[PDB]
């Protein structure tokens, strides 16, 4: 299984004026593609012959010197390589002694130290690009045509250039990045909820870091794809089109320079979209193979939340105790239920203040026993309305996708933990009712014994009379 | 209302209205009087004519806002919903007797208003199965009993801290 | 109601409501689990209600 990243080169830096963007793909600038468009513009005018001699020395100096300067900033790329790989895995951070918040600051310093290297070694070459651009302007000054200039090359270069537009796929990148970004924000929302239950600090730092880099690459993907779609929109917007038979020389220079730069944006865009596409798919598969170490440390948290959070082992004891109390009371009335029939047949012919005590206590005993049976029925009814809830969460934990690919199963497990969290108040107040009815079963449990004592006093006093 | 979780949710929303770049976000607080449960339980409890053996039905988890702190005994008389049409359709005289009604089709406060105009003492409100089909029979709920709206201990004028209450 | 009747502001309310009213509405069992049990597609209906308030 893949736990490391091999290709790192998606880092890029722009100038302080934001005019030029450097990339780590060749030719490291957009303007070389404009120059290769300007060759195909210079082939159609016989006036500009010296461009084919000058620009060979110029752009050979630019490509050799630019690839040279990246060759100078290779060495920081190797250290940020080792820093990503050590900081990212649990095993490599396990063999590394320093803490995680310690090493991530080293990641920051080496990161902007690396991008600072790359810009600081291209600072001169930006001025070089200014100088060559002034030479293109100077050679385009030498055109003979002063006032009535076609505008026959231009309308055709929109056609041949439009074939290069129809070659590229655009829909798959848009649908891809919208689906992917949906999965990203779902993941970042998911880790915040998942880091409160589960113990381990290492894998959770790996996933938080990889989602940070994943966020960076999503940002660059949106940027380059935006410039591609804007370039295509402007060029096809010029293909309506305004049709002069003649233009000014500086107007013609503004035209060729103009949509030549749009070729530079587009051809600079395609390979960057390819590289970032590989980057998002690879980092995605790293994150899935990181959550595969987490679900087994989550499953026992579900199986720990159920048995303790539905209050089952305590409530079953309450129903057991109240059941034994009912068997105690009906056991005592089973003992003296003949003795009442001995103590009803005598007294009915005499000084009857004494029945006012007796049938009082007998009606108290009967209605007390019926009260205890009704109490037991109430508590068991509450218990059924709790165990139905527990059974339903068991039925949701039984049925899962199997066939769950990828990370959707960890979202199912977290949804089950929320399905235990949404049902706490019902079980709390229901268990409070169970406590109340058990208390009053204790009160009738002492009252019935006082009644039996009064019945015995009745018996001996009837024996006295 | 007034709990700590309300104020944490209000800080979360008042953070969101800042993060969405609204033109202006503002808070407005004021002090009101609500009614909350006491530390002692409130119960409904069957009393025999003898006064000897006393049987209880429920300690309700849910309460009614703006009720009175009292305790009473007496006859119970069913009423449909507490419409005025219901109380004038009844055969049994209403007065001096606690009533029961079913929740729904009218605000709670107009049930208690009609049962107060017909000089009754007590109101118990429940949910049958026909109007409200559920499975859990041991379930409680909540309602305000104030006819009209607003904070009732300051009617007409607002409940800021300039009124000095 | 206090916007329309007390203040004088035109007020509007609306609901996608089943014929019988919602059972556990002021209740301790009002929660998202049983809500998504009642309504199996909540995202589309919330999309519709936010669309109406948008109009
Ligand atoms: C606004 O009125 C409230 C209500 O009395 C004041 O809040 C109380 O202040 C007293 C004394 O400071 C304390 O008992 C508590 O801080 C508050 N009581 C309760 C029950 O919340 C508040 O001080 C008033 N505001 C101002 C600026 O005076
Ligand atoms: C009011 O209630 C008492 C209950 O004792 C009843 O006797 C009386 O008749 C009632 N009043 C009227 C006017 O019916
Ligand atoms: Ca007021």
């Amino acid at each position: 299984s893949t736990n490391t990243t091999d290709n790192i080169d998606y880092f890029d830096i722009s100038d302080e004026s934001n005019y030029y963007l450097i990339s780590q793909l060749r030719p490291h600038f957009s303007n070389i593609y404009f120059f290769d468009e300007f060759k195909r513009y210079a082939s159609y005018h016989t006036e500009i012959k010296r461009y084919e001699d000058i620009h060979k020395t110029k752009v050979n100096s630019l490509l050799n010197e630019a690839s040279r300067a990246i060759g100078i900033c290779n060495r920081a790329k190797n250290t940020v390589k080792g820093l990503i790989n050590i900081l990212e895995n649990p095993q490599k951070f396990k063999t590394q002694r320093e803490s995680y918040d310690v090493k991530l600051r080293q990641y920051e310093e080496k990161k902007e130290a690396f991008r600072g290297c790359l810009l600081n070694k291209n600072r001169k070459n930006l001025d070089q690009i200014k100088k060559i651009n002034n030479e293109i302007r100077d050679l385009l000054e030498k055109l003979k045509c002063s006032q009535d200039c076609q505008t026959n090359v231009y309308f055709d270069m929109i056609k041949i250039y439009l074939v290069d537009f129809k070659k590229m796929p655009y829909e798959n990148y848009d649908t891809f990045i919208k689906q992917y970004k949906n999965s990203y924000l779902s993941g970042v929302d998911m880790i915040r909820k998942i880091e409160k239950q589960i113990d381990n600090p290492v894998t959770i730092n790996a996933i938080k870091f990889t989602q940070k880099e994943m966020g960076y690459i999503i940002d660059r993907f949106e940027y380059h794809l935006q410039k591609v779609k804007h370039s295509i929109d402007q060029v096809t917007a010029l293909s309506d089109g305004v049709k002069p038979k003649q233009v000014t020389k500086n107007r013609l220079k503004e035209y060729y320079f103009n949509i030549g730069n749009y070729y530079s944006i587009f051809k600079f865009g395609k390979d960057s979209l390819n590289m970032l596409n590989k980057a998002l798919i690879h980092k995605e598969k790293i994150v899935h193979n990181l959550l595969g170490e987490l679900f087994g440390h989550l499953e026992e948290r579900i199986s720990k939340l159920i048995d303790s959070e539905y209050f089952i082992t305590e409530s079953n004891n309450i129903i057991s105790q109240s059941e034994e109390t009912l068997k105690l009371a009906e056991d005592v009335y089973d003992k003296n239920t003949k003795l009442i029939e001995d103590l009803t047949l005598y007294p009915h012919l005499e000084i009857n203040e004494f029945k006012k005590d007796y049938d009082n206590n007998v009606e108290d005993l009967r209605e007390s026993i019926i009260y205890i049976q009704s109490y037991v029925s109430s508590i068991k009814s509450a218990y059924r309305y709790n165990v139905l809830e527990k059974d339903s969460v068991e039925s949701k934990q039984k049925n899962i996708p199997a066939n769950s690919n990828a990370q959707k199963k960890v979202d199912e497990l977290l949804s089950i933990i929320d399905s235990i969290s949404y049902s706490n108040f019902s079980v709390a107040e229901n268990f409070q009712k169970m406590k109340d009815y058990y208390k009053e079963i204790e009160k009738l449990k002492i009252k019935i014994l006082q009644l039996i004592e009064a019945i015995k006093k009745y018996q001996q006093h009837v024996e006295e009379l | 209302a007034g709990s700590q979780k309300d104020e944490n949710l209000a800080l979360y929303v008042e953070n969101q209205f800042r993060e969405f770049k609204l033109s202006k976000v503002w808070r407005d607080q004021h002090f009101v009087k609500i009614q909350v449960k006491d530390s002692a339980q409130n119960s409904v409890i069957i009393v025999d004519k003898n006064g000897r053996l006393v049987y209880l039905v429920e300690n309700p988890g849910g309460y009614v806002a703006y009720s009175k702190a009292a305790t009473v005994t007496g006859k119970l008389v069913h009423a449909n919903f507490g419409t005025k049409k219901d109380f004038e359709d009844l055969y049994t005289p209403v007065n001096g007797s606690i009533v029961i009604v079913r929740a729904g089709k009218i605000t709670f406060a107009e049930k208690v208003a009609n049962a107060e105009s017909l000089n009754a003492i007590g109101v118990l409100i429940y949910m049958d199965q026909t109007k409200f089909p559920i499975v859990n029979a041991e379930l409680s709920f909540f309602g305000h009993a104030h006819l009209g709206t607003g904070d009732p201990y300051t009617p007409g004028f607002p409940s800021f801290n300039h009124t000095q209450f | 109601f206090p916007f329309l009747a007390y203040s004088g502001i035109p007020a509007v309310s609306f609901c996608f409501c089943e014929d019988t009213d919602y059972p556990y509405l002021g209740t301790t069992m009002d929660t998202y689990k049983e809500l998504i049990e009642r309504i199996p597609e909540l995202n589309k209906v919330a999309r519709a209600a936010a669309e109406v308030a948008g109009q």
